[PDB]
This record gives structure tokens, C-alpha cells and sequence, in this order.
């Protein structure tokens, strides 16, 4: 059992509210 | 006793380990938001993870204030006028965890490689200032 | 003569496994011989009787630890030598089990080779 750093991901993105 | 040098036999057998290994990712902005008084829970932006070789995906926000024990709720700046927007998984999401897991201790919610989640607005009706806010999330494979 | 079968176990999972996980079953049988002797072969011998020894991750190139259990050890009929060099020996017509020695070891997702050299004994 465990987690897999070997597959740890970062993932970063722009949300727009318009106005 | 003896020996016998003539019945000496080698053999030799593979053993597995598996199948926990690898993930793919997508993260994705909602179209459409608009500034000032948006409903409860609006979703934001949809979390894609896929996978074959793994199952259980963990996730958590990453920012300057994450605001509970398992990282799922956080808050986010906006670019343009530095003004705070409280972010997170829905309570739908929330609710089609696998498991609640704690790396050597370091909490997470866990996930079936190949669902979507929601990222949302939390909390109740926020208003919100028109700008540009970034999201920023940490994947990971689990396995029990 | 001996005839000799090694049974991977199914099913095995990555990561933190349990201390003396079992992870193959030896089962050594004859008409003719009444005991065995059993050794490990592999680039790392971790014993003066070949009974512990480390393997790896056929992919990742990562090391583990295995031998014979405890509870195997603990049947074997004596310790004898072969011009010096040490043989634990054992009943044919018996099974031992093979598993993963020490604590509960990290083992990492991947395939990993077990070699044993068995030979005949006549006490």
C-alpha cells in the first residue's frame, strides 16, 4: 500500500469572471 | 549422509507487484463567469484525470490560504486587484471520494482515475470583482 | 531425483507490503530421496546458508528483500555440509514458503526473478 510520488502532477490554470 | 551432486536442480520463477503507476491531467476553465453576485456552488473549473495502470488519484488546492485539513478547500487572488475568492471541490465531488488518505500522515481525498470533478465557488453567494484568479492543484496516484 | 515446482503468489501489491509477506510456494517431492537442501541464488547472499538474499524490480532496478520463512526455517530437519559449504535441509514431500524478509517493506510496482539451487540429500 501507498501513494506513487513517482506519479505526483501540478496542474495551474486562469479563471475569468467578466464584468 | 550425502549429497547427491547429480540431482542438483536450478529453478527460477518472476514475482509481481501491481498494477499501480501512471496518470494523465486536465484542468479546465468554465466559460461564461461573470463578476457580481454569482449563485451558490458555481462551478468553476472541471478536473480531468485519467488513467489506465492506477486507480485511487489523490488531490489537493495549492495557495497562499488553504483553508482545511485535506487541502479541498482553499483561497485564490485575483490578478488584477488582489481581491480573495474561496474555491474548492463541490459537495458533489466531495461525496464520489474513494478514500480519505494520509501519506505518512499528510492528508488527501482520493478519486477514480478517469472521473471529472467540479471546482466551485464554496460557501454561500459570493460577489465577485471582475478579474483573472489562478487555480493551482496537486494530482497523485494512491494505492492500497 | 527430485521434482521440483516454485508458485509465484497472484495478485501481490506495490508499496508498503506486510513484514513476511508470503510470496511463493517451493514444493520439492521424490520417490527415491527423503530430504532436500535449498539455496538462494541471486547477486546478493545476505546468509551463511543461503536461506536470505535480496532480488529487484526487473524495470525500475529497485532491491528487496526475500528467504525462507520463519516458520519454514523452523522444519528444517539440520544444517549439513557439501565440502564445507552449508546446506539447511528438509523433508521431500513437503512444501516452504518464500517471503518477504524484514519489516514491511516498500516493494516497488514492478516484476522481481527468485532463483533456488535444490539438491538431494540422503542422511
Amino acid at each position: 500500500g501507498s501513494f506513487l510520488p513517482n506519479s505526483e502532477q501540478q496542474k495551474s490554470v486562469d479563471i475569468v469572471f467578466s464584468s | 549422509g550425502s549429497f547427491l551432486p547429480n540431482s542438483e536442480q536450478q529453478k527460477s520463477v518472476d514475482i509481481v507487484f501491481s498494477s499501480p503507476q501512471d496518470l494523465t491531467v486536465s484542468l479546465i476553465p468554465v466559460s461564461g463567469l461573470k463578476a457580481g453576485k454569482n449563485a451558490p456552488s458555481a462551478k468553476i473549473a472541471k478536473l480531468v484525470v485519467n488513467s489506465t495502470t492506477l486507480k485511487e488519484f489523490g488531490v489537493r488546492g495549492i495557495s497562499n490560504n488553504v483553508v482545511d485539513s485535506t487541502g479541498t478547500a482553499w483561497r485564490v487572488a485575483g490578478k488584477n486587484t488582489g481581491k480573495e475568492i474561496g474555491v474548492g471541490l463541490s459537495s458533489d465531488s466531495l461525496r464520489r471520494s474513494d478514500s480519505t488518505e494520509k501519506w505518512n500522515g499528510v492528508n488527501w481525498m482520493t478519486f477514480n482515475s478517469n472521473d471529472t470533478l467540479d471546482i466551485v465557488l464554496t460557501g454561500p453567494a459570493q460577489n465577485v470583482t471582475a478579474d483573472t484568479y489562478p487555480i493551482t492543484l496537486d494530482v497523485v496516484g494512491y494505492q492500497p
